[PDB]
């Protein structure tokens, strides 16, 4: 049945239903087999914010470390609650931009620098001198959002990390996380590969190298000891080859929580979000869950105050369309449950009319004389957001149809064409073909020049009698 | 004091603070 197949396909565009807050649990009622592995999860709620997505920090380790009132989570300060970044669908084009408080002078590559959360060095035991946490980290004035490259020589560093923290964590699975176990640890300083210069080869728990990060070594031959001279240029993972897409990137986050140190009163790192680069395959863990901060106390682009947090907000641009914002709890069936990266060329969102026709959805709102990129950007900014304060801005719009004044939106004019953006809060059931239109979702990249066709199962002739 | 195992690790290592000794050798990872 084509109608059934159409509904099954169009399910991937039902963002409020499918962009959920899930947690991993072997007794969860939700499941999906991806390749050889059956993933199990619980859906805590639906309709997670797309622009900014949060849910309460969930820690099912035996000690429940990051659920403690004394655990510092970056969102407590910036949002007012201990939130992890949430949302089961990969968010294409979404980058955490460093901005002024009014959103101007945005910097969409600053995030690649490491954080300065006053963590490293965590210990200086046996060192000739001491140093406070923070001393080894990149200068506050160049702080980004990327998680530290690594910690200790490898993870799990000892069998107690593995047996007391990892295996008894209800979100951990030794098969899914088979690259960070006792028998197959994730290497930061690989001592099995000595060099003429030093007794190890440097890798990283995440990333492909080349970034500004903390000085893990210090200036002395006693690795980890003060003094430090950041920034240090990071190296890449020893083996990133299994990270083939955004969901695999989320697995790197899922599995590496216990690789980071936590002591009462300090930052507790868990369920970290990540950036995936579709063009290079790089998976980079982010150290912060915060996605938007624009309070009067936010630092605008540069500060020396290590107790301040930078002004940031999510942004999409045509040029950011290779980037993907991925939460730790990405759903393994996302290809069939979530929108694809590319906008959809030459179609209009609709709902089924009289069985075998499609009528356009009813617009909630419109924007005139916009570009297609602007349509996708504003859709994103008007979609949904957790954290309360942006509720007056977001409207619940997850689908938009751009109608060019006189450009075929599959041709080269698409990148500069102006026209009208129509915004919708209705779940779509079908698509109508048109030469002069392009369809966006709030999870789509916003470059009209990469737009592709939907599956033709979605497309029906227009009901022109409405 | 509440801390996770990776936080405690350098205090148990034979080669603190990161697991590489002054002479470039490693671990006993749990030496005490």
């Amino acid at each position: 049945s084509t109608s059934t197949s159409r509904a099954t396909y169009m399910d991937r565009f039902n963002i409020p239903k499918n962009h959920v807050d899930l947690i991993w649990d072997k007794d969860g009622t939700k499941s999906h087999t991806r390749g050889n592995t059956t993933y199990r999860w619980t859906e805590r709620k639906s309709n997670v914010g797309v622009y900014v997505g949060y849910s309460e920090m969930y820690d099912s380790s035996a000690q429940a470390y990051c659920q403690s009132s004394s655990a510092k989570i970056d969102t407590k300060t910036t949002v007012g609650a201990p939130y992890m970044a949430a949302g089961a669908c990969p968010n294409y084009g979404k980058v955490i931009a460093f901005t002024k408080r009014d959103g101007s002078r945005s910097d969409m590559t600053r995030w690649k620098n490491e954080i300065h959360a006053n963590v490293m060095p965590h210990s200086t035991t046996s060192c000739a001198s001491r140093a406070d946490p923070g001393a080894a980290e990149v200068a506050k004035s160049i702080e980004g959002f990327a998680m530290y490259a690594g910690y200790l020589t490898h993870c799990p560093y000892n069998v107690n990390v593995y047996r007391q923290d990892m295996v008894t964590d209800k979100e951990f699975d030794s098969t899914v996380c088979n690259f960070v176990t006792e028998s197959n640890p994730l290497r930061f300083l690989d001592t099995t590969q000595r060099q003429s210069t030093q007794p190890y080869t440097e890798y990283a728990f995440h990333g492909k190298g080349g970034h500004k990060g903390y000085d893990y070594k210090g200036q002395t031959s006693h690795v980890g000891c003060p003094p430090y001279n950041p920034p240090h240029v990071t190296k890449g993972m020893k083996d990133s080859s299994w990270i083939t897409g955004p969901f695999e990137c989320s697995i790197l986050s899922r599995c590496t929580t216990h690789c980071w140190p936590y002591k009462s009163g300090g930052n507790c790192f868990r369920s970290l979000p990540a950036m995936f680069d579709m063009s290079t395959g790089e998976c980079r863990l982010l150290g912060y869950h915060t996605q938007d901060f624009r309070s009067s106390t936010c630092a605008e682009l540069t500060t020396d105050d290590t107790n301040a947090f930078y002004c940031v907000r999510p942004m999409k641009t045509a040029a950011s369309s290779n980037m993907v914002y991925v939460t730790s709890h990405t759903r393994p069936d996302h290809e069939t449950k979530c929108p694809p990266r590319e906008p959809l060329k030459n179609v209009r969102w609709g709902v089924v009319s009289k069985g075998k026709y499609c009528k356009p959805m009813n617009a909630r709102a419109s924007l005139s004389n916009a570009t297609a990129e602007q349509c996708g950007q504003r859709l994103f900014m008007l979609s949904s957001a957790d954290g309360s304060s942006l509720s007056s801005q977001v409207r619940g719009y997850h689908w938009a149809t751009f109608v060019a004044t006189d450009c075929n939106m599959g041709e080269s004019c698409a990148a500069t064409a102006r026209g009208k953006c129509f915004f919708y809060s209705t779940v779509p059931e079908c698509l109508i073909h048109s030469p002069t239109t392009m369809a966006f979702t709030s999870l789509s990249a916003v470059d009209p020049s990469i737009a592709i066709d939907p599956d033709s199962i979605a497309v029906l002739p227009e009901d022109k009698c409405v | 004091i509440v801390q996770n195992q990776s936080s405690l690790a350098p205090e148990l290592s034979g080669c603190p603070p990161m697991g590489i000794c002054m002479d470039g050798t490693i671990g006993d990872p749990i030496a005490s």
